[PDB]
RNA sequence: AGCCAGGAUGUUGGCUUAGAAGCAGCCAUCAUUUAAAGAAAGCGUAAUAGCUCACUGGUCGAGUCGGCCUGCGCGGAAGA
């Protein structure tokens, strides 16, 4: 089990998404099965620690999303290109 | 030395070195140095780094280099009152942007590794990092 | 330090000589040894000593017979004739076909 | 005096006069288990495991070390 | 150094070993070169003494298990611990001329009968004969 | 003493102090790894 | 962290070397003793020895060890 809650997001786009790794956030989608597309986003500092486990790609986890778990794999992650850091993480509806 | 065995143009223009890199991944090996400033390495300064770290592992291991020098650069002789053409080609260089990993190793243990590629920046004229492999 | 390198000369010469009068007094012992008893593959098999005794021997001599740093290495030579007309160049011939056919 | 050194007493069991250049990789003779016992039994006076097993397991440390195998 | 896992393991382990001790001996470690401690050993393995040192904040759990807790006063200062499963005694005398044959530091009791003996009196447990006295 | 901008424990004995805005290096078990931050 | 005691046995591991005995270089991955100790961490011998750390029990009595991310600072820093 690895647990991680969320946000909906207000807002979206450049602007919007380098804000939230000022404030320590950072932006992901979850996305695949049948519906919309979901944005949410994380506290960088919890998904730094979980995914330095192997076993964050290999099992399932379990975003909170007000209420509502919902069960998803991590699909892809974009790194922040030299400090060791995430800009963001794709999550595929298993 | 490094240094492409022939192109199409022997001279090239100077250009900027904006953005962030392609080749940010650990792929080939365990270990990589990944460059954090923004420059370029000679074909002469890869060459010295490569010396370092393969004396430092006493020949285990296998080491990749990443980055190739294909940019030629000119300079005019002493006294050249500007003009009258570019320059000859003294040297090549591989230009260098934030996160572009430049050596990699495997088949030794992160105990040795730090060492051997500690011993290879002190070389190279751009801040770098220790990288490991990431599973995605 | 010169003392025990002398040693170490010494030693190398007087233990591989002495070694080859007692080892050849084995060889022609055990050799004979299996002709009393009289078997001919015993007769053969004594014989793997000598062999082993030889390439010891030819070791030491050709650790005198050549010495200094160059006696690995390709020569040259060079013959020539002294001073009396065609007697001598005909002697300085009668050389190189010599030293050609002995090189050969 | 003691016993002989397991060095010695191993290049006698194997039948050569000094033992390998890069151990491990390079084997330059064998020895059976009755030998291995043989060298332990005339060695019983310096160890100081109290029992045979024990006493034999020490040779075979000085085996692996020259090159040589315990077949 | 460890666990706390690693030591719920030595609570175990030498809580079994004084179920099969008949008799046990506390001593003293310092002093001693590793050439004339394995002498104490190789000689306990013949008379049949499991030796060991443990910790001694430790042993307040690990000898509990009855009746050795007699033994709970001499754990301030150093503890070399004994513990004879076949033959009674044995020890008792080896740890006198383990004291006498160095001529440092204390030995201090030796538990039998389920009682705390001091130094003086452990002449009893010293002087008994083998066990197989009467053949 | 040995001046120079890169100080750095050489033996296990080394210790780094800084005496009065600068670092030095005293060893007590040699006297060559003294160093200093100029 | 300090403080006291132990850091051994086959064995100078093997091979090289005038010598190589943990400690010039090269190859290497034992058990035994059990509190635990490298077939060796740094001084040092022509070589052993000598010292000493890893490792380990004793003593003592509350927080402590060292990486990652970020702010402000120190040295590096000599001219008429």
């Amino acid at each position: 089990m690895f647990t991680i809650n969320a946000e909906v997001r207000k807002e979206q786009g450049k602007g919007a998404s380098r804000r939230l790794r000022a404030a320590n956030k950072f932006p992901a989608i979850i996305y695949g099965g049948k519906e919309a597309p979901l944005a949410i986003e994380l506290d960088h500092d919890k998904v730094m620690n979980m995914q330095a486990k192997a076993e964050f790609y290999s099992e399932v986890l379990t975003i909170v999303v007000d209420g509502k778990e919902i069960k998803v794999k991590a699909q892809d992650v974009q790194r922040h290109p030299y400090k060791p850091k995430l800009q963001h993480i794709d999550f595929v509806r298993a | 030395m490094l240094q492409p065995k022939r192109t199409k143009f022997r001279k090239m223009h100077k250009g900027r070195n904006r953005g962030l890199a392609q080749g940010t991944d650990v792929s080939f090996g365990s270990f990589g140095l990944k460059a954090v400033g923004r420059g370029r390495l000679t074909a002469r300064q890869i060459e010295a780094a490569r010396r370092a770290m393969t004396r430092a592992v006493k020949r285990q291991g296998k080491i990749w280099i990443r980055v190739f020098p294909d940019k030629p650069i000119t300079e005019k002789p002493l006294a050249v009152r500007m003009g009258k053409g570019k320059g000859n080609v003294e040297y090549w260089v591989a230009l260098i942007q934030p996160g572009k990993v430049l050596y990699e190793m495997d088949g030794v243990p992160e105990e040795l590794a730090r060492e051997a590629f500690k011993l290879a920046a002190a070389k190279l004229p751009i801040k770098t990092t220790f990288v490991t492999k990431t599973v995605m | 330090q010169a003392l025990g390198k002398e040693r170490s000369s010494l030693e190398a010469v007087v233990d591989t000589l002495d070694q080859m009068k007692q080892g050849l007094e084995d060889v022609s012992g055990l050799l004979e040894l299996a002709v009393e008893a009289d078997d001919e593959e015993t007769f053969n098999e004594a014989v793997a000593e000598l062999d082993a005794l030889e390439e010891k021997l030819a070791q030491l001599e050709f650790r005198r017979m050549f010495s200094g740093e160059y006696d690995s290495a390709d020569c040259y030579l060079d013959i020539q004739a002294g001073s009396g007309g065609t007697e001598a160049q005909d002697w300085a011939s009668m050389l190189e076909r010599m030293y050609l056919r002995w090189a050969e | 005096t003691k016993t002989p050194p397991a060095a010695v007493l191993l290049k006698k069991a194997a039948g050569i006069k000094s033992g390998s250049g890069k151990p491990n990789k390079d084997k330059v003779g064998k020895i059976s288990r009755a030998q291995l016992q043989e060298i332990a039994q005339t060695k019983a006076a310096d160890m100081t495991g109290a029992d045979i097993e024990a006493m034999t397991r020490s040779i075979e440390g000085t085996a692996r070390s020259m090159g040589l195998v315990v077949e | 150094a460890l666990n706390l896992q690693d030591k719920q393991a030595i609570v175990a382990e030498v809580s079994e070993v004084a179920k099969g001790a008949l008799s046990a001996v506390v001593a003293d470690s310092r002093g001693v070169t590793v050439d004339k401690m394995t002498e104490l050993r190789k000689a306990g393995r013949e008379a049949g003494v499991y030796m060991r040192v443990v910790r001694n904040t430790l042993l307040r759990r690990a000898v509990e298990g009855t009746p050795f807790e007699c033994l709970k006063d001499a754990f301030v200062g150093p503890t070399l611990i004994a513990y004879v499963t076949e033959h009674p005694g044995a020890a008792a005398r080896l740890f006198k001329e383990f004291a006498k044959a160095n001529a440092k530091f204390e030995v201090k009791a030796a538990a039998f009968e389920g009682e705390l003996i001091p130094a003086s009196q452990i002449d009893r447990l010293a002087t008994l004969p083998t066990y197989e006295e009467a053949i | 003493m040995k001046v120079r901008a890169s100080v750095k424990k050489l033996c296990r004995n080394c210790k780094i102090v800084k005496r009065d805005g600068v670092i030095r290096v005293i060893c007590s078990a040699e006297p060559k790894h003294k160093q200093r931050q100029g």
